[PDB]
């Protein structure tokens, strides 16, 4: 969710 | 090469991935946990431990930092810096990335397209500050130091006015924006690896294929380069005005990149490596 | 001149001198609430408005910005300094100066004099970590973003043990640093300004209590001198206070501040410390 | 009586108060430091420790909790009822009168008048939410556990709409109630002690603020209440389970409803409105109902 | 029946099972993410509304309510019983298990066998603190309201005081209990449905780490439990107000001690380790207590 | 995790 | 202790 924004 | 990937989670698909692209072209990748890296700073030698054990032997690293773990993240890469490992982007550019506020007025000041933009926290004339921005309707952009904590249309002044009111006293940085009504829900995201767009997609509120104009093109770039980053997801509103940057991430996903454009992205971030390290 | 004073509250004991001193002197001395400063981001004719109305004709600006607001002080100060204001402190330094665990990366790189340190968050080998930084006695620091939260004297590997255990469940950054015992509970507070130390403090700790209490007047070494100096310069900073342990390695830096307090330092020595600040953007 | 009263700063004008008032007649009156207080949670020899010392000899408490503190401060009281002494308020109805969701929705099931009152976290549908409690003009309080963070009133549809789609970054709960707009910015703040409203006050916004608070900027009057506006206060304070309540009332369209029920009522506003030894009166109660019988 | 089960995520083992067990006995499960409803509190017209519609023709509604979303949690359900639909829980039990300073108290008080056990958040007398509770070697436990943050063993008395001095200030609730040594990194969960333990399993903790969770990566086993377990179990249960309870156990020398009483036991441990059909008999008490 | 506590 | 330490 948050490493790939 | 022996690669570090600084990830939290190793089943993510960007994780993955570069791990898999990596062994696809004969390059040892280690997928580090960045909170479980513990270290010496003063003292004789730089070094990073991991499990009881220094971390050795690593040519490059692969940071992909969550948002939430910015301060920490940076200090393990700059760890890796300080002992000569090769980062694909360096820590400075990867912390002026994740303070929206300077993002803003770093891009603005070397001349990028960016939506008429206000900062405030408490002010004491929200009229002015509206007025100021061009007026309703506007986005209002709620910040909690390194992360965005909400996105809110505020389609007339009463609505922008309680927006703010509300927020007074919640210890909250606030952007204020334009509304690009014009863009009809949709962005355009341009994969950036060194001084070329690699890949781009059309996001509506799914997600497909375009054909950027040499404009986006070299503002999707310049916005790379002016934040320092090597690597660098560039989020762009096609405006009556032209291009206009939301968003520079240093830590772009894949997932969405790849399933719609079927280029080896990972691949390409990989080569990138091998040609600088 | 006409000077901008970014603070919260003008009745603080820092910001009232600051603005004494100018005033003394002949200058324009306005206090700016950082946080009712708001600003359209634009680099032709870049403007910041205050209750209504835009800032202009100011010279220079003194930040005395708090560390929980280190973000959007840092963002009103880069705007005064695309104005052309003239910084007391540059933006990019506090910035770094307020990111403890770059500070300390950076200091060390250049070879400051700093206590044995370490860094963790959830490390799966405490006793690697305590054995790492020459084991117990050490002090824990909690860290979160920009702010200090928590510290703890762990006299024993046990204690030490059991303190990143408790910690570890608050997700919060960690620092480990060797406790100075040959300090005996004093500091050194050296108040830089321009590559000089201005004036020095010794802080006494009550019995007990090993963080700083008790001020007294200090003859500071050569080597103090400069170590102060070059951390100021080494952080970028015109105006720092930085903290000093007298250690069996020499002088190590515990504190680069780049918004030190004026109160400890002028009861002690008796000097204008205000007033030299003043000076310093005169000159500058 | 010897009386602790559980208070985190002395100097405070209700603690001073309560402090003075029980040693004009004649009591042992000790401020205990809440958070400074720990225990040992055996039944067979019930004991709180302060700065070294086990607390010995109280016949009654009068709990001063606040907000942020409501869970240790609970704690604590209910150990001193545990060890038999009299709590002014119950700790259970403390910590139910701190949960303003549970609050809300005991008043609505036990018949009291309310606004019309709607609760949200991470509504998909904030248009039907708006619906639901009668739309704009609303009231939007920002609530996290035991603590209100936040108030915007939202004169319309659209700064509704915007208000909760920004608190719902928050990760919060959210109160939605109706604007009483025919108070005309007024409300009656009401002091009930057992059975009772022993004093009350009108309490009038500025013109253009809605919060009538005197720390918002807001005058004080002396009123006369109608006796169903009495019978509200006092059964809003039965129903909570509590003594001693502040019940801050509107005169609506539809009678009188119930706003606020708070276990710790501020004395310096009604004292200085109502010229009444308030903190007296509490005394009194302790007396009757806590100490020699 | 038709049943509500309160879960944040419907494919979570216990909640899926839970909606398995329900269909296979004929009943209409929908999994309602408690944070999505929002609802109107007003007497002459009250509502739970959910994805823009409102829930009608509910009978029975099974609370799996995380303790970070305890108080809307317990809001959405108190609904739900004003509405007339039988809770599995009841609001105001959950709501009492999740205040682990109150539990402790409350079972105390009823003469349930407790670890010897203080409270503190800015004790001046720390080194008193610690006599009170009998001293070192004791467990520290870190609560922020209605969560558990820590755990800590404190084996000498300066560590006890080190963890004790951190959290001053800290603004966290404070638990200061005997270390159960003799218990071995194992403990008893005792699965409790109305007044019978349907069920249990030991935890046993990897060596070294004292904390026993099968989340925090220990292994788990059959066991049989003594008579005053099995009745101390169903107590702390009804003590609570709960009808559904995982109960925890440590074995010390003074008999068996409650660590936990929690309102949501997970299945995923105990169905593997018994191979008991735990859902069903769940679904069975709703049958029994809240449905034709 | 949370709700199979 | 924010802007006066
Ligand atoms: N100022 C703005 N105007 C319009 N859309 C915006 C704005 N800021 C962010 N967005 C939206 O954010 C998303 C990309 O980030 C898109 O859906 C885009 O429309
Ligand atoms: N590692 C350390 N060794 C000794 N004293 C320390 C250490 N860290 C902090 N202090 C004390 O605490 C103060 C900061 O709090 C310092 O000025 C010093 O007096
Ligand atoms: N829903 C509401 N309708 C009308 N007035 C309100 C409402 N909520 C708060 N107030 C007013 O604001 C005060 C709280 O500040 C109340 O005492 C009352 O005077
Ligand atoms: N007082 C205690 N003594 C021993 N072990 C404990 C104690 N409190 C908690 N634990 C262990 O830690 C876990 C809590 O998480 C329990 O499962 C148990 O194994």
């Amino acid at each position: 969710e948050e490493e790939e924004e | 090469m022996k690669i570090a990937v600084l990830s939290r989670n190793p089943r993510l698909y960007s994780t993955r991935r570069l791990v898999e692209a990596g062994r696809e072209r004969g390059h040892e990748m280690v997928v580090i946990d960045t909170l479980r890296a513990y270290m010496n700073i003063a003292s004789h030698k730089p070094q990073i431990h991991y499990r009881g054990q220094p971390l050795e032997g690593f040519d490059a690293v692969i940071p992909r930092i969550g948002a939430s773990v910015t301060f920490y993240g940076c200090a393990v890469l700059r760890q890796f810096e300080m002992m000569g490992v090769f980062p694909l982007n360096e820590s400075v550019a990867i912390a002026r990335s994740r303070d929206k506020l300077r993002s803003l007025q770093l891009l603005s000041r070397k001349g990028i397209g960016l939506p008429v933009t206000g900062f405030a926290h408490s002010p004491d004339d929200v009229p002015d500050l509206i007025e100021m921005v061009g007026g309703a309707p506007l986005v209002i952009k709620l910040l909690e130091g390194t992360q965005g904590i909400g996105v809110v249309l505020c389609e007339t002044e009463k609505a922008a006015e309680s927006v703010l009111e509300a927020f007074m006293g919640l210890k909250h940085n606030i952007m204020v924006q334009e509304y690009i009504k014009e863009a009809g829900g949709a962005d355009i995201r341009c994969f950036v690896v060194g001084d070329k767009v690699i890949a781009s997609m059309k996001r509506q509120a799914s997600a497909s294929l375009i054909k950027i104009t040499p404009e986006e093109r070299m503002t999707a770039i310049r916005a790379a380069r002016v934040m320092g980053l090597n690597v660098a997801g560039v989020d762009i509103l096609r405006s009556n005005h032209g291009p206009l940057v939301m968003e520079v991430n240093s830590s772009p996903g894949l997932e969405g990149i790849e399933s719609t454009t079927g280029k080896d992205i990972a691949g390409i971030i990989i080569q990138y490596l091998e040609k600088n390290g």
